[PDB]
């Protein structure tokens, strides 16, 4: 060791597992001082690091003991080289029809427990066919071993064929058997194939309507049924039902592959056909990208941003549009952070004619203007009235009973469809804002809130009916979205401390705080903890009867409400385990206040659980503040945490 | 009737064509006119029927599969309330070999052609009857386990998943609260079959949510627990799955794995399989130990060739994390909590939480391998310093009522201070030459290892486990506690009483003094 031949020195503990004269705890040291050779640097000492750990680990195997840490640390990359360097240690050092059962088993058993920890089945093979662990353990685990694994990772083989049992006796049979494989099709080629001879065979009959399940648009079906030649309006029929079908079931390659066939089918006789179907094309790239390509925020290829553009400044009358189109634009300029053309190089006409780019000009115009302290105000205000006309009544009438009758450029249904494709969390916080602003008019605590203004006109037309629909909606949308999001948790709760739905409020306050903390492992932050929120979580436990947890839930407040605390403490309609509970108090005040509650009322056992609370050298109030301190937050992490498994 | 009479064989062959000319009529009728759909009272009887001609669908005899899986795909475009997720899920949660699950997706596809999301609903329709008295936990399990092959058969895609674009994995990843509580399931079966679907079972692709998360670990760790009881060894592996991938999820999803794996485990059940006290074998513990440190490594080692014999750094937060919850379990007042070592003579204040921490140590021999686990990230092994002075102390208290001339009649304490020796030395909290004062442990009357004990307290004094004295090695990714930087750092007044302990019994001593070198 002090000349650095560390060979011989492994060599030395493989011989030495058959004698075990060296001490154990010298090998220890010496593989900790190995260890802390190779971490300082000598890269080349790891792997004499794990030689010699290796020669531990199977003389302690031999000497019955445990397997140590560094040994499946070792062992998170498994290696030919570093298990055969064990293995054969393994072998060397067990000395075979001399060990006795002893040595056998437990050398047979750790063989056995390092074929289990290996992730690849190939190196537990290896292992398997080592020579020692043949001879080690038994004629018949083996095999047990490893049919038992290969289960572990089974291959599975699914027939993706539907059945067919195509026995062509009569034209009829043929017919029907050429439909089931037309409308089992996927591929645009082979439909393409199918509907020629399908038209070859018969004389004057259509194909397109063999399966009701193909569905078109019927904005595009009297452009589509206008072909003078049957077999292209049958083949670009099936081919747009098919891409649509495979679009909805998130068959994107074949979707694709079925739409650049019928696009390149229809530019030589149509132009109109051949627009309507670049829109059509678009949009599949856009949910496709959203799909597939996005699903973990990176930015568009820069192509779609331009066909999007492209579309959204197209002003082509003749052509049908689809609404859903420019929605599903609008959406993903939106969700890319697009700001700056919606704000400034969006066309004028465009807002004017469609209210989806008018109101997405107007969500990032209020989004971009946030750290402006009065800029973002101007966009904000308008924003604001937007909404609520969207939601207001002009003249029994209900807005989600009519859904017409509306001041706004949109109707409720068709915002929150719009709303429902943002995944960007800016905007979607901006409309949570402006939702729950117009929620509390005529609380909940909802992040930017003073930038829309308190005072509206016409107060009585809001239907605010759909306007809390809406609100409900877009939360558990929100949590949906980001199940981690505290600030999104701590609303939820709110809500339901306001329906009363207090078990539900604790609940989702105790998500805000495994949010802001993790788990409540950390302090909570006072921001979403805030005396508000503790002490709504008080007022749900108080009004779930849940007493002894409002007491301690009092004491989570920068101040301890001590009124609330006692008030709930001298409840005894508790569903809160009163006396389990009275750890988590830190307040020396509440603990004397709970034995004199308990002293005055006879209950002679609690009166002694409360004093032994009290009489802790950690709860003492002469402690130097810093006792004190840490148990109080333990304390609301080990209450917090209860409460977590009590409610989630 | 005419099924089994396709199989006088002009009346058989009459059968056969007459089947052949059914199924393609009743093709036509069921999807045509694409204006009401066609009505067949044929297969408005055959919705009250579908799970029967499923059944003989899934005998998958001769031609019977291939005319009835026609004809189940027929009925399920008929049917208005389309039967074919309720026919996917009945083959689900009836199918027993992967050809009888291969009639499933052939039943997709030729329903994914004309009808969308068949698969999840055909999940919940089994999982609503699974949880319910409905689909009796043997369905249950199969259904658990068919819906598992199908995740991983997407999962190892190929040309069917891509094809088929069932997106298995995908639709069974909304589906993990109800797996959690079928963790939770008395049928070993299930609670297994969903541990596995659970383990390989994609999770949410935003988040997992607090309630989420937890009930998922919840439910993992408890599947770990009963089946490390129940199977042993071999028996984790979905469990630790789940929970390793509900640990990938977060930091959060990290910590909350293993903290619920530490309660369990440090919980007075689930104590038999670790060697804790209140005869078990001693293989059987040392190889669940094995286990839940396989586990715990590899949820602790930071995911992601560093040559072919290195190992992956253990994260020091994780590591740290381990550090915490060790001490809440084992001193939980935690009344001198900082971490720098307060003077030798407060010991003597605190004799009940040190002795409580020692009577736990013995109780439960598997804290001294956490130890290990929190020293092997450097800067963990800090946050343990409670714990280390504690049974330091208690050590000490014990050598003081030592009257034996020697140490081998104190085997629990002479080994305790041993281990607590090499766990400070190994999380570099001592000296190397400070460091290898254990082995001559054994080789000493009780009050020369109570001085020795008592220079580890002094230098763990003048030093302090501090999280701050170790310095980030960015080379290698792991923090490096420079003695020599520290001043004094080799033991300089603290090697004094082990050299003149040596002097005093170099009759014995004398080949060991290579261990206690300067450099």
């Amino acid at each position: 060791l002090r000349s650095g031949n560390y060979q011989e020195v492994i060599q030395i503990f493989i011989e030495d597992n058959l004698t075990l004269s060296l001490p154990v705890q010298f090998r220890q040291s010496v593989l900790r001082e190995l260890f802390k050779k190779a971490q300082q640097g000598n890269e080349a000492l790891d792997e004499i690091c794990f030689k010699v750990c290796a020669c531990n680990t199977v003389r302690d195997i031999l000497e019955g003991r445990t397997i140590s840490v560094q040994f499946n640390q070792l062992f998170l990359r498994p290696n030919k080289e570093k298990i055969d360097f064990l293995l054969e240690v393994c072998s060397r050092s067990v000395n075979l029809e001399k060990a006795s059962e002893s040595l056998k088993g437990n050398m047979a058993a750790f063989l056995k427990n390092v074929c289990l920890g290996l992730e690849d089945l190939q190196y537990v093979f290896m292992i398997s066919s080592h020579e020692l662990f043949i001879t080690l353990l038994k004629d018949e685990e083996r095999k047990l071993l490893v049919d038992q694994m290969r289960k572990r990772s089974p291959r599975v083989n699914l027939c993706i064929k539907p059945v067919t049992s195509f026995y062509p006796a009569s034209a009829s049979v043929n017919i029907g058997q050429l439909e089931h494989q037309l409308i089992l099709s996927v591929d645009p080629w082979r439909i393409r194939q199918i509907l020629i001879e399908l038209h070859g065979m018969t004389s004057e009959r259509q194909f397109w309507t063999v399966s009701n399940k193909w569905e078109v648009p019927s904005v595009y079906s009297g452009v589509i049924l206008g072909i003078k030649d049957n077999l292209t309006r049958d083949l670009v029929y099936i081919l747009m039902a098919k891409g649509l079908h495979c679009s909805t079931v998130k068959d994107f390659s074949h979707a694709k592959q079925l739409f650049a066939a019928c696009l390149e089918l229809v530019t030589e006789f149509s132009p109109k056909l051949r627009q309507v179907m670049l829109n059509e094309m678009l949009l599949l790239d856009i949910h496709t990208h959203e799909a597939g390509t996005g699903q973990a925020g990176e930015r568009p290829p820069s192509d779609l941003i331009s066909r999007v553009r492209g579309y959204l400044e197209m002003r082509l009358p003749d052509i049908p549009l689809r609404q859903v189109i420019a929605e599903e634009c609008v959406a993903f300029m939106l969700n890319w952070r697009e700001n700056e053309y919606l704000t400034l190089q969006v066309p004028a006409f465009l807002l004017q004619s469609n209210p989806y780019v008018k109101l997405g000009q107007l969500l990032a115009a209020t989004c971009k203007e946030l750290p402006g302290p009065k800029e973002s105000r101007r966009t904000a205000k308008d924003l604001w009235e937007v909404v609520v006309q969207i939601c207001s009544v002009s003249s029994r009438v209900s807005l989600i009973k009519q859904r017409e009758s509306t001041l706004g450029i949109m109707y409720r249904s068709e915002l929150l469809s719009f709303i429902k494709k943002l995944r960007e969390p800016l905007v979607l916080t901006i409309i949570l804002s402006l939702f729950v602003k117009l929620h509390n008019v005529r609380d909940i605590t909802a992040e930017h809130i003073s930038i829309w203004p308190s005072s509206i006109p016409n107060l009585q037309s809001v239907d605010f009916e759909a306007v809390a629909i809406t609100v409900k909606e877009l939360v558990r949308y929100t949590l949906s979205i980001n199940p981690n999001n505290h600030s999104w948790l701590i609303i939820q709760a709110d809500i339901y401390f306001a329906t009363n739905q207090y078990s539900a409020a604790l609940h989702y306050y105790l998500q805000a705080g495994a949010v802001c903390s993790d788990f409540f492992n950390k302090a909570v932050p006072p921001d979403v903890y805030t005396d508000q929120v503790i002490k709504r979580m008080i007022k749900c436990c108080s009004l779930l009867n849940c007493h002894t947890q409002v007491a301690i839930l009092c004491q989570f407040l920068r101040e301890i409400d001590y009124k609330t605390a006692f008030k709930s403490l001298q409840e005894q309609n508790s569903h809160d385990a009163m006396d389990s509970y009275y750890d988590y108090i830190w307040d020396v005040t509440i603990l004397e206040y709970l034995t004199y509650l308990h002293h005055k009322r006879g209950e002679t056992d609690k009166r002694q659980i409360a004093i032994k609370a009290i009489g802790q050298t950690e709860l003492n109030a002469s402690n130097p503040e810093e006792v004190l301190q840490l148990a109080a937050q333990r304390r609301k992490k080990k209450f917090l945490q209860a409460m977590a498994k009590l409610y989630f | 009737f005419l099924v089994d009479t396709a199989m006088p064989d002009t009346v058989r062959e009459a059968c056969d064509r007459l089947i052949q000319l059914l199924l393609l009529h009743l093709q036509k009728l069921v999807h045509h006119r694409g204006p009401p759909p066609r009505l067949v009272p044929f297969l408005d009887a055959l919705k009250n029927h579908v799970g029967e001609l499923c059944g003989e669908t899934l005998r998958l005899e001769r031609k019977r599969f291939l005319w009835q899986h026609q004809l189940l795909g027929l009925l399920s475009v008929y049917t208005r309330p389309s039967c074919g997720p309720e026919a996917l899920g009945h083959l689900l949660s009836r199918a027993r070999s992967p050809e009888e699950l291969s009639l499933a997706t052939q039943l997709y596809a030729g329903l994914v052609v004309s009808l969308s999301g068949l698969l999840p609903l055909a999940f919940r329709s089994c999982l609503a009857r699974v949880h319910a008295g409905t689909l009796q936990p043997p369905f249950t399990a199969r259904f658990l386990r068919n819906l598992a092959l199908l995740v991983g058969w997407e999962q190892q895609g190929g040309e069917g998943p891509a094809a088929l674009g069932a997106h298995f994995g995908e639709s069974a990843s909304a589906h993990l609260s109800d797996l959690a509580p079928l963790l939770l399931h008395p049928e070993e079966e299930v609670a297994e079959a969903a541990a596995s679907l659970l383990a390989i079972c994609p999770f949410p692709s935003e988040a997992l949510s607090p309630s989420q998360l937890l009930g998922l670990v919840r439910a993992g760790v408890h599947r770990f627990f009963a089946s490390l009881r129940l199977h042993g060894p071999p028996g984790v592996a979905s469990a630790c799955q789940l929970l390793t991938r509900l640990s990938q999820t977060s930091p959060a999803g990290l910590k909350a794995v293993l903290q619920l794996l530490v309660e369990g485990a440090l919980h007075r059940g689930n104590t038999e399989l670790f060697g804790g006290q209140v005869s078990r074998n001693q293989q059987e513990v040392i190889y669940n130990t094995q286990s839940l440190l396989s586990l715990l490594v590899h949820c602790c080692s930071a995911p992601g060739c560093g040559e072919c014999w290195g190992a992956p750094i253990l994260s020091p937060e994780a590591a740290k994390a381990v550090a915490v919850t060790l001490v809440e379990s084992v001193c939980p007042d935690a009344a001198g909590a900082e971490l720098a070592w307060p003077p030798e003579e407060h010991a003597r204040a605190t004799v009940e939480r040190d002795l409580r921490i020692g009577r736990r140590f013995r109780e439960q021999p598997l804290l001294f391998e956490l130890l290990k686990l929190v020293a092997a990230a450097p800067p963990a092994l800090c946050y343990c310093s409670v714990l280390l002075r504690g049974l330091l102390a208690a050590l000490l208290g014990h050598w003081e009522a030592s009257r034996h001339p020697d140490t081998t009649h104190s085997p629990w304490h002479l080994e305790a201070s041993c281990t607590l020796v090499a766990v400070m030395a190994e999380g570099s909290l001592l000296p190397p030459a400070l460091g290898n004062m254990h082995e001559v442990f054994s080789q000493l009357a009780p009050f020369e290892v109570r001085l020795l004990l008592l220079s580890v307290w002094g230098f763990l004094r003048e030093h302090g486990p501090l999280p701050q004295k170790f310095i980030f090695q960015s080379e290698r990714g792991r923090f490096i506690r420079d003695f020599s930087r520290e001043g004094g750092g080799e033991g300089g007044p603290h090697l004094a009483v082990l050299h003149s302990v040596l002097h005093r019994n170099i009759d014995r001593l004398g080949l060991f003094s290579g261990r206690f070198q300067a450099p």
